[PDB]
């Protein structure tokens, strides 16, 4: 077969990505897995005249006991971006976000039969560390489409379509869509219908070499700012509540506080109940309202990066907002849970990830309320995605907490 | 012996020719002293004569304790030459190796002058001998081995000496075998019969690859002298710290201290450095006398008596758990120890560092098992087993109400004070009985001085003037106020989402004076409640203390 020339973004070199530490168990786990793939010749041993790195990790991957690599190719997807996003950009589906029930199926496996261009090789380096660096590092480049390298899916989108036309003249109304190493497949079939579709699918990608995830986009509704509904206001209750009420305008039109605030003059104790002038009601009344309701005025647009803030609530809840310009949310919503803080802020940042992939055709860069290096430390233990997002690690602010709460 | 070893294929860097640097003229018995050396070293195939038709040049110099020294300086090559991968990514902390029966240093003779350059490369390695007084041509040679100075020598070095030990370390996986620069530890659990034979077997793989060897009778006894260490085949320790009697310090005396105790930190536990560094603040030249504080002396006194009999660890059995036990040492200082037997230690070490401007022990203590955490991973591959000086209540409260995530590995209380404590907590409600102060903070940016005060329910009120402030320290001064009027038991509501982020992560200790006040004040309370209110709305007591304040401040 022949390969397609593959160039980085011009006056840019590879990627120098320091391989972070690993447990012996996953070291064990990955050295038996590269030794497999060197026999078959997905991968080959290198020379000290390659600089390059690229980190790797081993994962478990959703109810399976067996050991899957996974290569984090966040820099060199970071500079080949001209390739597989301008040069050979995949559309993404505007109706996939509407299907009752959506089917992601790991495809990654159909990469290992395409040989991959001799001169971009190099830089798709890695290496396998030992313990206690008492021997050196086992380093190895690909041969073959990597896995996790957004370069892959680009290059094999011909092929990908070639596989799909069948079912797809067969099925006019199922989207699919293919997002790095995954499919994603949307009907509004009935729940049965639906998984024998995905059966068929699957026999279709078995003739093929290749060999799921269930979400339903279309019953993913609101996820609002609440407000308290009660008898007995306190001066801390009024205070707290236009709090809330002047943070939630600047995101929300309309929100009035002159009443609510009205009710609060003079220099009272905190614990005063305060029995609100009805002309007050009226105005929490219509804010109650407006609240209810979507923002007006927010669209994607495609040409920015989407963030994703996400707050510890406590007992096992996570809130989170996804925005590309702050204040401007496009999407808000909620997760909810042996499970320590860092296990459920994995599954949390895998589940908000999918929904973007879902709905956007791109993951968000995270603002994750964590210490760096426990982060680090502890994600591998919980990833089951083979992507990787973008994350920086943030103070979570005071306040914010307690108004998406 | 030039080894028999592949060649490593080398570049220059992307748009870039070889070097072409002009030979500066020599002496007569420098130029003598060359030609001899170059002689030689052509007699034995490590350099080849070339003509005028290879266009680069890299200077040549001679030094001489009296016999000549080659010197090539390849700054300009080196410059011009493609990066490689690194040599070592971590060097092995002593505590991570295994026990040994009989361990062997072999050192490799004429290391790098031993393997062989790419035959496409040797071409800039070319370098001249000048003529005498510069009339004339020149001597000319180029390499072909690899060179001294060379960018690329450690790494081609290491990288055939690593496929060259292969071809034995298969055949004998029971054996260890570590490689540094050009010496090689070799390890195993045979008797010294059997290891003196499988060293000899191994002395002769390596001549068979053009590496020759110290041998028997020649090859150095235990302990072995590395990294700053001493290792023997069944213990370790660092080397040899002599701390100097010294009546007057200099910045250059306490830096050179501070290192050897830190790196005596890695086994004698419950080493101290705060107040030595201390001294190192600010600084003059590093010839000027410190006169040491007190503190500083106690510090050095400590850590005199620590050192006095030596302290050795010992090493990893991997078939057995990690223990690691931490203690609060004092103010913002922890001291750790790890073993897997009951106080024979592996390792110790200590763990400093301020993360933020304020902060409290239950923070500092999970930074430590979260660098103490990464450490094992990287020297074990495991995470230890840890014992902490925190109860196991005070820390499912605090990691339960904090807003960031966190995660420990496997622990369990241990009763050794002092003890890791919250030293005060804030109300979840409005105290019923509590007199309310709102208070408020201004300052004039142009001229830099502000005023903080309060307006209580109960009717007080009080401004007080401050000349080089920041809105930040208004506020600040300005909750302060509120908590020294006030007596156990108040209210107080801010709109500064500044000081409330600082006071609700519960600090017991700060960079700023002013909030280690305000914290020695909420220790002496019965019960606060702190709550925040937006400013410039109409709410209450806020409306008039903002009033109050502004007043010729904004
Ligand atoms: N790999 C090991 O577990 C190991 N263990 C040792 C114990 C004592 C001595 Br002396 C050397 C050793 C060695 S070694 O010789 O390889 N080498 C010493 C320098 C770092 C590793």
């Amino acid at each position: 077969i022949e390969t397609v020339p593959v160039k980085l973004k011009p006056g840019m070199d590879g990627p120098k990505v320091k391989q972070w530490p690993l447990t012996e168990e996953k070291i064990k786990a990955l050295v038996e897995i590269c030794t497999e793939m060197e026999k078959e010749g997905k991968i080959s041993k290198i020379g000290p005249e390659n600089p390059y790195n690229t980190p790797v990790f081993a994962i478990k991957k959703k109810d399976s006991t067996k050991w899957r690599k996974l290569v984090d190719f966040r820099e060199l997807n970071k500079r080949t971006q001209d390739f597989w996003e301008v040069q050979l950009g995949i559309p993404h589906p505007a109706g996939l976000k509407k299907k009752k029930s959506v089917t992601v199926l790991d495809v990654g496996d159909a990469y290992f039969s395409v040989p991959l261009d001799e001169d971009f090789r190099k830089y798709t380096a890695f290496t396998i560390p030992s313990i206690n660096n008492e021997t050196p590092g086992i380093r190895y480049q690909y041969n073959v489409l990597p896995q996790g390298w957004k370069g892959s899916p680009a290059i094999f989108q011909s092929s990908m379509t070639k596989i799909l036309e069948p079912f797809r003249k067969q099925n006019p109304d199922i989207v699919i869509y293919q997002y790095m190493d995954d499919l994603y497949v949307g009907s509004d079939l009935e729940i049965g219908q639906h998984r024998t579709k995905i059966e068929e699918l699957r026999q279709h990608l078995l003739r093929w070499g290749l060999t799921g995830y269930e979400l339903h986009p279309d019953k993913w509704t609101v996820q609002p700012i609440v407000l308290p509904e009660k008898d007995s206001w306190t001066v801390n209750d009024i205070q707290k509540l236009v709090g809330k009420l002047n943070w939630a305008s600047q995101i929300y039109p309309g929100i009035k506080v002159r009443q609510l605030c009205k009710l609060l003059r003079g220099t009272k104790a905190l614990t005063e109940v305060i029995p609100l002038t009805e002309e007050a009601e009226l105005e929490l009344a219509e804010n109650r309202e407006i609240l209810k309701e979507p923002v007006h005025g927010v669209y994607y647009d495609p040409s920015k990066d989407l963030i994703a803030e996400i707050q510890k609530q406590g007992q096992g809840q996570w809130t989170y907002q996804i925005y590309q310009e702050p204040f401007k949310n496009l999407k808000t919503g909620k997760y909810a849970r042996h499970t320590n803080d860092v296990k459920q802020l994995t599954e949390a940042v895998q589940k908000i990830t999918t929904e973007s992939i879902v709905i956007w055709g791109k993951t968000p860069k995270f603002k994750l309320p964590i210490q760096k290096e426990t982060w680090e430390t502890w994600w591998t233990e919980y990833w089951q995605a083979t992507w990787i997002p973008e994350w920086e690690f943030v103070n979570t602010p005071p306040l914010v907490k307690l108004w998406y709460q | 012996p030039i080894s028999p070893i592949e060649t490593v294929p080398v570049k220059l860097k992307p748009g870039m020719d070889g070097p072409k640097v002009k030979q500066w003229p020599l002496t007569e018995e420098k130029i003598k002293a060359l030609v001899e050396i170059c002689t030689e070293m052509e007699k034995e195939g490590k350099i080849s004569k070339i003509g005028p038709e290879n266009p680069y040049n890299t200077p040549v110099f001679a030094i001489k304790s009296t016999k000549w020294r080659k010197l090539v300086d390849f700054r300009e090559l080196n410059k011009r030459t493609q990066d490689f991968w690194e040599v070592q990514l971590g060097i092995p902390h002593p505590a991570g190796l295994k026990k040994k029966k009989s361990v062997t240093v072999l050192d490799v003779g004429d290391a790098y002058f031993s393997v062989p350059l790419d035959e496409d490369f040797r071409k800039y390695t070319a370098f001249t001998i000048p003529s005498i007084n510069n009339e004339t041509p020149g001597i000319r040679y180029q390499y072909n081995v690899l060179p001294q100075g060379w960018k690329g020598s450690p790494a081609i070095f290491q990288s055939s000496m690593t496929k060259i030990l292969e071809p034995f370390r298969k055949q004998n996986p029971d054996i260890v075998i570590y490689q540094y620069m050009d010496d090689l530890y070799v390890g195993s659990d045979l008797e010294i019969g059997q290891h003196r034979t499988k060293i000899e077997e191994l002395r002769q793989h390596l001549l068979r690859w053009g590496l020759t060897t110290p041998d028997k009778k020649h090859q150095k006894e235990p302990p072995f002298l590395w990294m700053g260490y001493e290792l023997h085949p069944d213990k370790w320790t660092v080397q040899p710290i002599v701390l100097p009697e010294k009546d007057s310090w200099t910045v250059n005396d306490i830096q050179k201290l501070v290192g050897k105790l830190n790196w005596a930190s890695q086994i004698y536990p419950g080493i101290k450095v705060r107040q030595l560094c201390k001294l190192l603040r600010g600084t003059k030249a590093l010839t000027e006398v410190i006169p040491l504080t007190e503190e500083a002396e106690l510090e050095l006194a400590e850590n005199r008596e620590i050192l006095k009999e030596p302290v050795h660890g010992v090493y990893y059995d991997p078939s057995k758990d990690l223990i690691a036990e931490i203690q609060k040492q004092g103010q913002g200082q922890w001291t750790y120890q790890i073993y897997q037997e009951p106080f024979k230690n592996l390792k110790t070490g200590k763990y400093a560092r301020m993360r933020g401007a304020h902060t409290n022990d239950v923070k500092q203590l999970t930074e430590a098992v979260q660098k103490i955490t990464t450490e094992s991973i990287v020297i074990w591959g495991k995470t230890p087993k840890f014992k902490l000086p925190i109860q196991k209540e005070t820390w499912e409260t605090w990691w339960t109400e904090y807003w960031q995530a966190t995660w420990i590995p496997e622990w369990e209380f241990v009763n050794t004070p002092p003890l890791v404590k919250l030293w005060y907590q804030l109300e979840k409600e409005p105290i019923v009985g509590a007199e309310t102060f709102y208070v408020d903070g201004a300052a004039n940016r142009e001229t830099k001085l502000g005023k903080a005060g309060y307006v209580t329910n109960r009717g007080r009120q009080k401004v007080v003037t401050l000349t080089d402030t920041t809105n930040q320290k208004t506020e600040l001064q300005a909750i302060y106020l509120a908590l020294q009027d006030s007596g156990l038991e108040v209210n107080i509501v801010t709109d500064s989402q500044y000081a409330l982020g600082i006071i609700q992560a519960q600090p017991d200790q700060s960079e700023s004076e002013l909030v280690n006040q305000i914290i020695e004040q909420l220790i002496k309370k019965e019960k606060v409640y702190l709550a925040w209110v937006p400013a410039h709305k109409g709410i209450g007591g806020n409306e008039q203390v903002d009033k109050l304040v502004s007043a010729g401040i904004r």
